[PDB]
């Protein structure tokens, strides 16, 4: 149906507005939202359709400490939305009290669009994992939205942080978010820091302004896994019949991605697949075995070759992927974009569910055990010490992950057969 | 629907009977008993009759023809009768 | 164009349009539609294509 | 024909004024009423033509304790008219007798006023219920002109008091009212002031002078029942054309509004018949039925798509009515009102007997028997004891609500076949 967008946080708001910027400059369109003449397309999922064709977005804008978001104030697409949703520490505790305070009319802001939308599908948030501002705040509204409506989906992309270790409360925060992210939310996409600094580094040699490229990476990955609907496809126009073959159980529910060129400044079927079977190619960091796969391709493709393809997929054994049972790669196409210049013709992304990711989250893991031996990590800021006096919390998220990595590590076997 | 001799044959009678009921009810301003309940009685069961004959006659098919018939079936008073 | 839409809409729009079977009526489909199973469908087909495409073909 | 408008108490004097002032900016005039050369219309209904075209209203100006008349008096809208008409408690009794002892004079500028107009089709009073000095002195000459003339119509715009509770007499003397509303008048339209309480908190944010503001609403919502009469149409030009339908029977006979936008600082025709369904875009607060409905819509329509409208509007069922006889919706076009900034473009109006209002009748009902019950709450007044010594015109009051409720109560009932 139709999906409406969130977003907050710094990491959060910035990625929307590329995400915006991106749509703007894709579509035929005017930075105010005027339809170009020379230009069909469906925008009304993001975007709410006006009598002069301005595609207003679904973005309820949240902020607080605001100081990129003046900067998206001032814009020349700050006449593209307007719908009067703006309203104001790096603690999770302190972004969790801050949201249960304005919950009533962040709400009603909630309810306001829900009213602007005849039916729904599901809800985006852009949010990022340990922000500071974003944190906690991002796990509260989660918790209202799961509580309010559990006839939607929940669509969240968010990257993993890691700055190669001030903040030392950071695995906390990060544990409680995902802690809330595991058993609040259907469908989780993650990323890290680590894989598209390597990315950026190869295709380029920034290395202070590398938050403005991942920007770009982002809004391309975002406008990729959209494009089925944005571009009138004809099968998985649902959010939930995308989603529905990847997971097949409510913890399990993290998928990783991957984008065929590294660098975008023939391919063929073969080509491109086999890229996309790198980990250098995806952008998340005992043998593991993927769950399930999935493609979508989009670019100049001959349909006869795609058939060899996966026979001799199948030959090679490239992928090594055996849960217990038949759950293999899903490969789709969609349109080659008009209205921007087709070079780098084919290009593929890739959706998956692996079991590998658990090791990260076990890194953390290891992190925030160790600075739970010690407890001296907390550093008693007042919020954490208000919102739980016991600190039970904490262990309680503990006890989740654990059952979460136990959980990854039997599904790594093939007697997974019992407790899926 | 000057050409069509059913459903002119069927408003003939619609227009005539209110001719009689609106000369007749304005005599007595307290109750009709100079035979008024039966003529009432024998006006409104060919009402009936003759309105779902029409009905019957107009189910040319414009989308303001077809839709005028909901109007009156939104109470199914005349989708039973 | 006719042959296009045809061929496009059906064999999308039409995943709407079943999704409110799962939750029948004969008129309540024509609104869906201008707006153990077995559906009836018709729409308006013009002359001149009506005589180079058989009638037997749309059975099919 | 012609339609005669009267006004006397504070909030009806107050509502008339506005009244005229929203006729005058509407229309291409002065403020001493000379026309302007820059604008046609005909307002020859609610305002006498003269020879240099000065539309003089056709409006009764009766005071009592005037402060606010006083500012009406002092205006550069008193160019606009001057009939020569103006003839000086807080109880029904009160104004009852102060009407009864100056009957003649007034009956004389109503004659008067009756052979300034060559034919006549309905009396329009402004008036509010239990509004003190009004209160009584309406009901009066409601009686008055009941007696006096069969021949016509009257109309009334009168709201229910709300002050959510000094004044515990209020009960009776509204009940009173509205006992020779009931009998003595032909058809009502009521407005709560709770309903516009919501729709001014939600439009806006005040909450002192909401008076005001509510004389702007009563003043477009007055403007819109009337524009097919000042504004040319050609159907219902006569008020008892558009009032016949609504009304089979006399004692229910009591009309609810409502309007579109909330805030008016495309819509297509579903958009605002849906919004119209909604009791919050009506300024009125077992399952109730309508009687009948009447819609009326002004602006920027497209003829084709409100066939399709009403289809679909009967697919849905999203209302809920069922008398016990094929009496449905009505809907009507009229002019988008030119000499004004046509924004806001389709807005509609909405008019219907529902048995809902019943209920909010019955809540008075509960307070005022209750205050029976105890007798103690006409606080002893000398006019009430004069005019009543026994106070049975409150229990013959109390009989006929009983048989108007009952009446609305059978009248919600598919068994209504008799007793109609």
């Amino acid at each position: 149906r139709e999906i409406i967008t969130l977003q907050l946080g710094q990491c959060g708001n910035q990625i929307g507005f590329e995400f915006w910027k991106q749509l703007c400059a894709e579509h035929g369109i005017s930075p105010e939202g005027i339809v170009e003449e020379f230009a069909t397309d469906r925008k009304d999922v993001f975007f709410y359709q006006a009598d002069d064709e301005h595609y207003i977005p679904r973005a309820v804008l949240l902020d607080l400490e605001p100081r990129v978001i003046h900067s998206i104030l001032n814009s020349p697409y700050a006449k593209l939305y307007n719908p009067e949703n703006i309203y104001l520490g790096n603690n999770w505790a302190s972004g969790f009290s801050q949201g249960e305070k304005i919950h009533e009319d962040i709400f009603d802001i909630i309810d306001r669009e829900a009213d602007g939308s005849d039916s729904l599908e599901g809800f985006v948030l852009c949010h990022s994992i340990a922000g500071g501002t974003g944190s906690g705040l991002g796990s509260y509204l989660l918790e209202r939205l799961n509580d309010r409506y559990p006839k939607k989906l929940v669509q969240t992309y968010s990257v993993f942080p890691n700055q190669d270790e001030d903040v030392v409360v950071q695995p906390y925060n990060s544990l409680l978010t995902l802690k809330r992210l595991t058993q609040n939310a259907d469908c989780v996409v993650v990323l890290d820091n680590t894989a598209l600094n390597r990315i950026a580094t190869d295709r380029l040699h920034i290395q202070n302004p590398s938050f403005s490229q991942i920007n770009q990476l982002v809004s391309t990955i975002m406008s990729a896994s959209t494009t089925t609907l944005r571009y009138p496809g004809y099968m998985n126009n649902d959010l939930i019949g995308l989603i529905a073959s990847l997971i097949p159980t409510p913890r399990l529910h993290f998928l990783m991605t991957g984008y065929t060129p590294l660098t975008t400044d023939k391919t063929t079927v073969l080509d491109v697949m086999r890229r996309l079977l790198q980990p250098k190619n995806v952008m998340v960091s005992t043998n593991h075995c993927y769950i399930a796969i999935l493609n979508i391709i989009q670019g100049e493709v001959d349909p006869t070759q795609v058939h060899k393809s996966l026979q001799r997929i199948r030959e090679r054994k490239l992928a090594n992927f055996i849960p217990w049972g038949p759950a293999s790669i899903q490969v789709a196409l969609s349109r080659k974009s008009p209205y921007l210049p087709s070079a780098h013709r084919v290009s593929g992304l890739m959706m998956a569910n692996h079991t590998s990711i658990s090791s990260l989250f076990e890194r953390t893991c290891r992190q925030y055990d160790k600075l739970r031996k010690r407890e001296a990590f907390l550093e008693q800021f007042r919020k954490e010490d208000m919102f739980k006096d016991n600190f039970d919390e904490m262990d309680t998220s503990r006890e989740i992950v654990q059952q979460l990595i136990d959980e990854y590590h039997a599904a790594t076997r093939p007697d997974y057969i019992s407790w899926g | 629907f000057i050409l069509l001799k059913p459903v002119f044959h069927c408003l003939n009678e619609i227009l005539d009977l209110c001719h009689s009921f609106c000369s007749l009810v304005s005599q007595n301003l307290g109750p009709l008993d100079e035979r008024g309940a039966a003529q009432l009685s024998i006006l409104v069961k060919g009402f009936s009759r003759q309105s779902s004959l029409l009905f019957k006659i107009l189910s040319h098919q414009i989308n303001s023809d077809l839709a005028q018939l909901l109007l009156r079936l939104d109470y199914n008073k005349y989708y039973t009768q | 164009e006719y042959l296009q839409a045809m061929r496009n809409f059906f064999l999308d729009t039409m995943y709407d349009f079943y999704t409110s079977i799962f939750d029948q009526n004969v008129s309540f489909l024509n609104v869906q539609l201008q707006e153990l199973d077995g559906l009836t469908l018709s729409y308006k087909v013009p002359w001149p294509v009506d005589i180079v495409i058989s009638l037997e073909c749309q059975k099919i």
